[PDB]
């Protein structure tokens, strides 16, 4: 699907960026919508939790994947946090793309499955920073779909917090620094000479 | 072609037949006649009949005396120091009245009287002025001597500073804004330096000591008007100069639609109603037959109830006019490229109760948001000659990315119908 | 020389971008930024 | 920050004590913060339903909340004793009560409107009282009469149960948006109720809009319902010049002064402050002399009723019927005038509460309780909705089709586990009603819930013992009818992952359910609907010419707040950025002519107007002229009296 | 807003150093030493006030591991034990010879000994230093185009 | 605050249309009222009639060409129907004074009498 | 006293033209008294205010309109902020302020210390100067307790001081004459040298033997830092005296928790400050051990701004005759004072509700705003919007106005304030001090 782009710019350089052809690609934009959602009504598209239980039975390395915890009889850093996590997620990502499932034509495309946020649903969560961006020495080692403990409850809630703060100050100040540059980046002009 | 600014000179437009004499702006439970209020120079609060226009300014005479000009006050304070403490009288006396002389610990020259700093001030520059730091300004005010010294100051019209003299039972109560105080208090000082008639060496301990108070507040009028009216954000500079408040325009919601081109819209029945409202009765007049008194009447029928005459007016209208009807969108605020689009009508809702404004997907990803409850603003375009330069903005113009010259990636398939096609193209 | 963007403004040669930005006491007041000498034209300046 | 470590789960096991306003939402430990903080705002901002029913899958911890509320309902705090009950309408009517351990009396007035804000409100369901009549004896837990959120017997409800479906209709699901079936949205309902209060002065008069002149009805009656939008309206009215205004009061004028309101009217009260000796011979101010007569007939009848309980030698009288009974007993002395904002007005005053019931409409919100807010996009007859026609219930038909998308993408996983609990006891209540008699038709019910919460077991089995055969019978047909309602708590005692998997796991007689036309399974549960304040009436503005500022620019202005007009006349300002980005386009002198003939040049708007107004329709040419803007006056004022000019070339 | 609405961050590795490797296997916020009978040989003037807690932060050290003795450059700061602290005020106090004697023997085997605090590599930082560029005057002044 | 300005300009409006039909009609030219309008001023007693008549399609303005427009249509109107005398007093001038009479009861007697 | 007048009346018919309010609103009738005495006047003044009464147990009635009242959460006092110790109070809000310094001894050991000042009426004024005018030198030394400890000796003296005591008792510089003598086992504690830096800070070059004993000595420096004109450096420094033993009032004694023994009076509170202060500085600022809730005080508090403003200009007044002034503060009390004042300020929160559901939403709901609030949107303080181990089990953490975070929350329904502490949510400080 990517292509595409590289077909559209391919079509209007050669036709000399006319007026004439950019009504044209116009057109092609919403009838290729329009026949697009025939397709989704008559196939549909659903979102199950009964279709993650079924895959478990059949593929014997996702069990392990979906109860695990991290071990506590090893020193571990702040750096092999992160390596177990990613190791674990790369893994995730080939055996449901690989075989067959209900969610596979929803990894394929890529589009409504975010990687690092799927990731938490299924497997551990790691670490959370806190309102001055220290890092809390306190890892969650438990899954969201697994549950949540109460010192990990009070961790989450910190991360929630801070959203809420910097949203609201970003607000604020949004627009203080675009009227600096645009008031000044203003009275350029073009002249024709070669 | 090139807008300058300027020092003025208040003497040449000064006009005689217009100015301002009195201390209470309220006389027999009215407002006065030559007061700060009065309503033969200034005008009328609430009726039309005097026409009198705003640019109308009052002058306060001030004679034989002269003050520094409030303007360039920050400036001589810099040129040379110590202002604040010599345009003052603090005259001693002893038990019998002969002066004692303190001037030991104060400088040569301290504590001489405004009407005497005019007569050497040409003198007393030379003294206190630093040659290595403040050149640039020794140099303007050798340039423009005359205007140092004024002798009228200006009062502009009452019709930015109202004032009301709304009355209760518990008594009449005077509101107004803040800056009416000083302006009643410079008309009172001058009031009364005038009285002496007869030939007399005036004491220095009973004028002098005025004059100088009176220059105090003359300073603290200018940082007043600049202070409150042009520098702040709600201030008349930034919000009806560059930014303004404007007619003929609604707001509306967001709400999806499907089966009609990118650049077609539908608008609720309500608003289309009343943006193209005088149209409407141009149309109506012709067709019916009747004056344009007994047309609104009818209009004001067809718009409380949902009915069936006025529609068949409305839909030929968005059909044979030329261009179609068209509007300005965009959402508030604007940051992003796109943001403001140019669209067109297509469609009118047979709805009466719904209120919502229905486009299309694929134009949502443009303004950067989504159905969660945004409020967008809609300004209609009228004159056909201006719509011609406005068709730059259409979203036709913007297929064609400005970044780099290749199909723009906004205008593209995104969130489900990515999905849609890769389920039938595989 | 190169100048912060909010001093490269105030500095500049124009008139009506200087009045409507920002620091108008400044401005009006005293001459550190010189503004009684800026006659550039500009595509704002319609709306003074 | 290493404070964490005081905090210790050891002793914060199996109690709720730490939180709050989240012990209505059930399996609070799988959603995120982010998600979770929007339900605490969405509980604050829900309108009332008026079918509301007790939620399914109930959290046991509701039913104290509506207990400990009360802002809804109002019992009787002693054993009372009816003394009397007097009329004051054709509704409402006050009662007077003595207590029968202290002697002291009080008052009960019933009504049929409360006014929570100025828009907002509810109808009171008002029934045991009216039952209670010639001096019965009311006990210390009867309800007198309470809100529509609560039942019979006291159990609290918010919200409604829908069938749901996780589904795509046609891309009209994009982002956050839901269509809904024409079923549901009967089923789901609101109410509105406002105040206004019109005013009259001695030269205005009332239009004769209801009725002939043999009745002239100004305002309509106490039980009717307005029409066309239009309360009353009032016509000024000169000394000099009338013979030429009021041929014809049967019609509306051009200069008339209306008042917009919809709905229907309950309740009116009238103040007057003119003598009636010169209100008795005006034939056009009829209507009012009948209701302000009818009213100080109510007035006189309290002062004949008890006024034998108050001025005799007990006067054991609560503070609330003190000041009543003061206040009633104002009005029909002499020689009273009222004041309002500490003004005395010449003309009377009345008030109008009107009520109105509003449906479901396009463009308003609707929330789950998990947050999964979403927005109403379109409804469409029951028909064409996905329905079921190859199981064994064929029938079942999906309600509301949400998003699919962004379910996972959002981090909240409890909506899953709800929809399939709900699923799990649709199978199971089926599997039961297919056959089965009352002997053991309980035990096929007590399996399944062993498996789902532990604590619920025992009480289910104390409950059907307790019940004689007719009841239980009556129980179970209820459940079969409705369906099990399954309980679990919010942080401790709940389903995870291993328990789902169990329960899948042990019923191998479960496959989804197959629509017509989809050729994908599907499953259909039940879910928790709660609408919310947001609607698209309550910020829709336009504007076309309103009242001007005193400057000349236009500017807001205050007509709306007293129900003079239907929309808020406001206008939309442009912005800091919105000049620049118009100007984006290197055209600049369309923008100051936009700008100079819409909202700067009196002279410049006037011509557009009337070029607009006369000329042609269809096309249109108009040609701006040239003249001085106001904006360029005030500043030139302003600078020459700062003491500098603007100076060209 | 988007990318600091992330709120998972990255970590950076950290070169405790050969000798810091050999005697202390550091877990998360803590460290323990492989054989406690070493002790730790610390001067008074390695102390220094902390910016935020004003505790005392002992950055570079060299422990007393009996007769041998290697240098230590901790990349972090190390924050002292609490429980050890208590007695240095008196028994552990050594101003007679200007270098605090710390035995671990008196500490209890599987106790903490020293805790350091990390800050994560903010992603929103290189967007900021733009920003910086443009108004601080920071690099600006002293270049050419 | 002040009033709108949209119900004026369409009253304006209406009143320049109404003169503009008045003039098509009666294909009146400038020198009609010149011979016409004889040069007299504006009485209160012609603008009250004027606003009486004219009432319910609009409303008098103020100026004055447009005011004798309409008295010359409201001559014309009301000399082509039955009445005779309201034309002949609307057509010249009037007394400075009005003159001030008793109650007339008899002549009052026979109006109130009258079925109009 | 004051007290609460009956209000309970039948109306008897009359004719003399009474006016009545549209709107319905419930007051209640507060009646104070005051005598007021003179050489001969010995006038006696009732007033009377009006006050909203508690209608339903939840809410006001005024006007017609109805008003929630909303709990108010505030830290109990003696807390911390930046370079500084500060106290809360009624009006007068009490501040320590520390600043380092360096001193060199005999032999010329350098030692940097810290110097303690009462940031009070604007100025900057060492803590010890106080009880050197109040009770004098030799009685500031008994009433601290440390008078076996300090001593001063003069030039014959040192002369002769003890060789073999030197290491023992350190010996600081006084004057070019005069010495200290303490002892190096005092010295030891860094909070008993606080003493020793601001008595060695308190003295200049100029001194002499006999006006050490004189309590005029230093009121008159005293003065001379109030006051610059000689004539009166003596008269305005007593004022600043009896102003300093009026700052602290009845509700602050009765709120603190520390024990008998240091609650008699301001010096008391001065002193048990001082002595703990390292303690103190060292304690956090977001535990919700040492904070409680306000409902009636933030509510009464344009009573009490009146009568400062009242108060301060009769303290001001000179040459002149007392009895009319001191009238002229009780001659304006309106009726409609305290709900004007209240309702004008918008110290209520309008009851804009629209669900039933009313305990989570209003009943039990908390700010941090209002008046004596160091919480500020424009101050832009993020450590005060965040959230804390404590807040746990007695606090919600999830409940946050969208509007503006921190700012609102709503109390755990669980939650058992202890009985008889005045709506403290523990019975002892975050630092037991003990």
């Amino acid at each position: 699907l990517k292509e595409y782009q590289n077909y559209y710019t391919t079509l209007l350089e050669h036709f000399g960026y006319s007026n004439e052809i950019k009504s044209i690609i116009k057109d092609v934009i919403s009838e290729l919508a329009i026949f697009s959602g025939d397709i989704n009504v008559t196939f549909g598209n659903t979102v199950s939790i009964k279709s993650l239980i079924d895959l478990g039975n059949k593929v014997k390395r996702f069990r392990e994947l979906l109860h695990y915890r991290l071990p506590n009889d090893e020193a571990l850093e702040f750096n092999d946090i992160e390596a177990i996590i990613k190791k674990n997620l790369d893994e995730i990502m080939k055996i449901l793309s690989e075989t067959d499932n209900m969610l596979r034509y929803y990894i394929d495309s890529g589009a409504g499955i975010n990687s690092k946020q799927f990731g938490q649903v299924l497997s551990l969560v790691g670490s959370k920073p806190d309102l001055f961006g220290k890092i809390i020495p306190y890892p969650i080692n438990t899954s969201f779909l697994r549950g949540l403990d109460v010192r990990s409850f009070y961790i989450n809630a910190l991360g929630a917090r801070k959203a809420l703060i910097t949203n609201y100050q970003q607000v604020r100040n949004s627009g203080y620094l675009t009227r600096k540059i645009s008031m000044l980046l203003m009275d350029t002009k073009l002249i024709d000479l070669d | 072609m090139g807008k300058k600014l300027s020092l003025i000179d208040f003497n040449e437009i000064y006009n005689e037949e217009n100015l301002i004499t009195r201390a209470n702006p309220i006389e027999n439970h009215e407002f006065s006649d030559d007061g700060i209020y009065s309503e033969r120079i200034f005008g009328s609060y609430n009726e039309d009949d005097d026409d009198k226009d705003i640019d109308t300014i009052g002058w306060i005479n001030i004679e034989p005396y002269y003050i520094i000009n409030p303007i360039l006050f920050t400036i001589i304070k810099k040129c040379i120091p110590s202002i604040n403490k010599i345009i003052n009288y603090q005259q001693s006396i002893d038990q019998n009245g002969e002066n004692i002389d303190l001037t030991e610990e104060i400088g040569e020259d301290d504590y001489i009287g405004l009407v005497k700093f005019k007569d050497n001030f040409d003198d007393l520059l030379e003294k206190y002025t630093d040659k290595k730091k403040y050149q640039k300004e020794y140099d303007f005010l050798i340039e423009n001597h005359d205007k140092i010294f004024i002798n009228k100051l200006p009062v502009f019209s009452h019709k930015l500073r109202p004032a009301t003299l709304l009355t209760g039972s518990k008594g009449k109560v005077l509101a107004f804004d803040e800056i009416n105080n000083y302006y009643n208090f410079v008309i009172e000082y001058i009031n009364q330096i005038n009285e002496g008639v007869v030939s007399d060496d005036s004491i220095d301990l009973l004028l002098l000591p005025l004059l100088y108070n009176m220059q105090f507040y003359a300073n603290n009028i200018l940082t007043r008007i600049i202070s409150e009216y042009l520098r702040g954000k709600k201030g008349f500079l930034r919000k009806n100069i560059m930014g303004s408040r404007i007619n003929f325009s609604a707001r509306n919601v967001i709400t999806p639609l499907i089966g009609h081109p990118i650049d077609e819209v539908a608008m609720p029945y309500k608003t289309f109603a009343e943006l193209y409202k005088f149209q409407l009765i141009n149309l109506i007049s012709k067709v019916k037959g009747i004056n344009y008194n007994e047309a609104l009447k009818f209009w004001e029928k067809g718009i409380l109830g949902f009915n069936q005459e006025l529609y068949n007016y409305m839909e030929e209208l968005i059909t044979k006019t030329k261009g179609g009807c068209t509007f300005l969108l965009n959402r508030n605020p604007t940051i992003s490229i796109g943001s403001i689009l140019y669209l067109k009508i297509g469609l009118i809702k047979k709805d009466y109760k719904d209120l919502t404004l229905g486009i299309s997907n694929n134009l949502l990803s443009a303004l950067s948001g989504d159905y969660d409850g945004d409020v967008l603003n809609i300004i209609p375009v009228f004159d056909n000659k201006m719509k011609e330069h406005f068709s730059l903005l259409s979203p036709q113009n913007f297929l064609v990315d400005r970044n780099n010259g290749r199909f723009n990636g906004d205008f593209d398939l995104q969130k489900d119908q990515i999905l849609g096609i890769f389920i039938l193209n595989n | 020389e190169i100048f912060r963007i909010t001093d490269a403004n105030l500095k500049g040669d124009s008139l009506s971008r200087s009045l409507l930005f920002e620091q108008v006491k400044k401005q009006l007041t005293t001459l550190d930024y010189d503004t009684f000498n800026k006659t550039k034209s500009s595509i704002l300046d319609k709306l003074l | 920050m290493d404070d964490i470590s005081v905090i210790k789960n050891e002793d914060y096991e199996g109690s709720h004590r730490f939180l709050a306003e989240e012990l209505l939402m059930p399996n609070a430990n799988k959603t995120d913060g982010n998600r979770s903080t929007m339900f605490c705002s969405h509980l604050a901002q829900a309108v009332t339903l008026q079918k509301a029913e007790p939620p399914l899958v109930y959290t046991n911890f509701e039913n104290q909340v509506g207990k400990y509320s009360t802002a809804g309902y109002r019992k009787a705090n002693s054993n009372y004793k009816v003394i009397e009950k007097i009329y004051k309408n054709d509704y409402n009517y006050v009662l007077i009560v003595q207590d029968q351990e202290t002697g002291e009396y009080t008052l009960f007035e019933r009504a049929e409107c409360e006014f929570l804000t100025e828009h907002y409100g509810f109808q009171w369901d008002n029934d045991k009282i009216d039952s209670l009549k010639k001096d019965d004896t009311i006990e210390k837990d009867t309800v007198l009469y309470k809100n529509t959120c609560y039942d019979e017997n006291m159990n609290f409800g918010y919200g409604v149960n829908l069938n749901a479906a996780y589904f795509s209709y046609k891309n009209e699901t994009l982002e956050d948006a839901i269509v809904i079936s024409e079923s549901a949205a009967k089923k789901l309902g609101t109410f509105s109720v406002n105040k206004v209060k019109v005013s009259v002065n001695t030269n205005d008069i009332l239009l004769n809009l209801y009725g002939d002149n043999e009745n002239y009805k100004g305002f309509p009656d106490i039980g009717e319902h307005i029409k066309n939008q239009i309360i009353a309206s009032r016509r000024r009215f000169d000394y000099n010049t009338a013979l030429y205004e009021l041929k014809n009061l049967n019609e509306m004028r051009d200069s008339d002064t209306p008042f917009f309101a919809d709905g229907k009217i309950v309740d009116i009260e009238i103040f007057s402050n003119v003598p009636e000796e010169e209100l008795k011979v005006q034939k056009y101010n009829e209507q009012v002399l009948y209701y302000i007569n009818k009213q100080k007939e109510f007035s006189n009848n309290v002062y004949q009723k008890l006024k034998k309980i108050v001025e005799g030698k007990d006067n054991n009288v609560s503070d609330k019927l003190l000041h009543f009974y003061n206040n009633c007993k104002m009005r029909i002395d002499e020689n009273i005038s009222y004041t309002y904002q500490n003004s005395k007005f010449s003309g009377f005053i009345m008030e109008f509460t009107i009520l109105e019931e509003e449906p479901l409409n396009k463009g308003s919100k609707i929330t789950g309780r998990y947050g999964n807010k979403g927005v109403i996009s379109k409804i469409l007859p029951d028909d064409q909705m996905p329905t079921v026609a190859e199981g064994r219930f064929k029938g079942l038909k999906a309600d509301i089709c949400l998003n699919p998308l962004g379910v996972f993408n959002r981090l909240n996983p409890s909506q899953l586990i709800e929809q399939e609990l709900n699923w799990i006891a649709k199978f199971i209540r089926k599997d039961m009603e297919e056959a089965g008699s009352n002997e053991e038709k309980v035990s096929i019910l007590l399996d399944f819930l062993n498996r789902v919460n532990k604590e619920e077991t025992e009480l289910m089995e104390e409950f059907i013992n307790s019940l004689n055969k007719t009841e239980l019978e009556e129980f179970l047909n209820d459940i079969i009818e409705n369906g099990i309602p399954i309980c679990q708590k919010p942080f401790f005692g709940n389903i995870g992952l291993d328990e789902l998997w169990e329960l899948y796991n042990h019923y191998d007689h479960i496959d989804y359910f197959k629509c017509e036309g989809i050729s994908t399974p599907l499953i259909i549960g039940e879910i928790y609907m709660v609408r919310l304040k947001h609607e698209p009436h309550s910020k829709f503005s336009a504007r076309s010419t309103s009242f001007m500022n005193l400057r000349g620019l236009p500017a807001k202005s205050k007509n709306f707040k007293e129900h003079k007009d239907l929309y808020s006349k406001t206008p939309v300002r442009i912005g800091n950025m919105e000049i620049s980005n118009l100007s984006l386009t290197n055209e600049m002198g369309s923008i100051m002519d936009m700008l100079n003939s819409y909202s700067n040049n009196e002279t410049n708007r006037r011509e557009l107007i009337m070029q607009l107004l006369t000329g042609n329709p269809f096309d249109t040419n108009i040609d701006l002229s040239d003249v001085e803007s106001g904006t360029s006056k005030i500043l030139k004022s302003l600078f020459t009296c700062l003491g500098l000019s603007i100076d060209d070339v | 807003l988007s990318a600091k609405h992330l709120l998972e961050t990255r970590s950076s590795k950290i070169d405790w150093g050969t000798n810091f490797e050999e005697n202390f296997i550091v877990n998360r916020n803590l460290i323990y030493p492989k054989v406690y009978n070493g002790t730790v040989i610390i001067k008074e003037d390695d102390f220094k006030e902390d910016e935020e807690t004003e505790e005392q932060v002992f950055d570079t050290f060299t422990l007393k591991s009996g007769n041998r003795f290697i240098s230590i450059s901790s990349p972090m700061r190390l924050f002292l034990n609490k429980d050890l602290k208590k007695q240095l005020d008196e028994s552990f106090y050594n101003i007679e010879e200007m270098q605090f004697e710390i035995p671990l023997n008196k500490l209890d085997e599987g106790d903490s000994f020293a805790t350091f605090i990390m800050d994560n590599n903010e992603l929103s930082k290189p967007l900021r230093e733009i920003k910086d560029l443009i108004e601080t005057n920071k690099y600006i002044k002293d270049h050419n185009v | 605050l002040r009033n709108d300005q949209g119900n004026s300009i369409i009253n304006e409006c209406s009143i320049k249309q109404e003169i503009a039909k008045i003039k098509k009609k009666y294909n009146v030219t400038d020198e009609v009222m010149k011979e016409f309008i004889n040069g007299r001023e504006l009485n209160s007693i012609q603008i009250y009639l004027v606003k009486i008549y004219y009432s319910n399609k609009f409303k008098v303005n103020s100026n004055k060409n447009d005011i004798f427009y309409l008295l010359y249509g409201m001559t014309r109107e009301l000399g082509e129907m039955n009445f005779s005398i309201i034309p002949e007093i609307l057509s010249c001038a009037i007394a400075p004074n009005v003159r001030k009479m008793n109650n007339r009861k008899k002549l009052v007697d026979k109006i109130i009498h009258s079925d109009k | 006293g004051s007290s609460v007048e009956p209000i309970n009346k039948v109306y008897k018919f009359n004719k003399e033209e009474k006016t009545s309010d549209i709107e319905r609103s419930e007051l209640q009738l507060i009646k104070m008294s005051f005598l007021i005495e003179k050489d001969d006047k010995k006038e006696e003044i009732n007033k009377f205010i009006y006050f909203p009464k508690l209608i339903d147990s939840q809410y006001f009635i005024i006007n017609g309109n109805r008003y929630y009242p909303i709990y108010q959460l505030l830290d109990s006092g003696t807390y911390r902020t930046n370079k500084a110790l500060t106290l809360k109070t009624l009006l007068m809000p009490i501040v320590l302020r520390e600043k380092k310094e360096t001193f060199d001894d005999i032999n010329g050991e350098t030692h940097t210390m810290l110097n303690v000042d009462l940031d009070l009426f604007k100025s900057k004024v060492p803590f010890l100067i106080y009880f050197f005018s109040k009770f004098g030198f030799e009685g500031t030394l008994e009433y601290f307790g440390l008078q076996d400890l300090i001593h001063v000796l003069m030039k014959e003296d040192l002369d002769q001081l003890d060789e073999d005591e030197i290491n023992d008792n350190v010996i600081f510089m006084i004057t070019k004459n005069i010495s200290l003598v303490v002892d190096k086992n005092f010295f030891s504690n860094k909070n008993n040298q606080i003493i020793i830096a601001t008595l060695l800070n308190c003295f200049n070059t100029r001194i002499k033997i006999d006006k050490i004993y004189e309590k005029d000595y230093w009121v008159k420096k005293l003065g001379g830092y109030f006051t610059t004109n000689n004539s009166n450096k003596q008269e305005k420094g007593e004022g600043i005296i009896l102003s300093f033993e009026r700052i602290l009032d009845e509700w602050t004694k009765k709120i603190l928790r520390t024990e008998e023994k240091n609650k008699e009076d301001i010096y008391s509170v001065v002193r048990w400050m001082i002595n703990n202060y390292l303690a103190l500085v060292k304690q956090d600022n977001m535990n919700l051990a040492n904070k409680r809730i306000r409902l009636y005080e933030y509510l009464l508090h344009p009573l009490l701004i009146k009568f400062s403003k009242g108060t301060y200009r009769v303290l001001n007044n000179r040459n002149s005759n007392k009895f009319e002034k001191i009238k002229t503060i009780f001659s304006n009390i309106q009726e409609g004072f305290l709900v004007k004042k209240i309702i004008n300020n918008e110290l209520l929160r309008y009851d804009n509700s629209v669900n039933s559901i009313s305990l989570f939403t209003l009943i039990l709901r908390y700010t941090q705003s209002g008046p004596q609030s160091p919480f500020s949107s424009n101050s832009t303080n993020n450590k005060l919007r965040g959230l804390h181990p404590s807040y746990l089990g007695r606090l919600g953490l999830t409940s946050t106005s969208a509007g503006d975070p921190g700012a609102s929350g709503s109390l755990t329904p669980f939650l058992e304030l202890p009985e008889n502490s005045y709506m403290h949510f523990t019975e002892e400080p975050e630092i037991n001090l003990n």
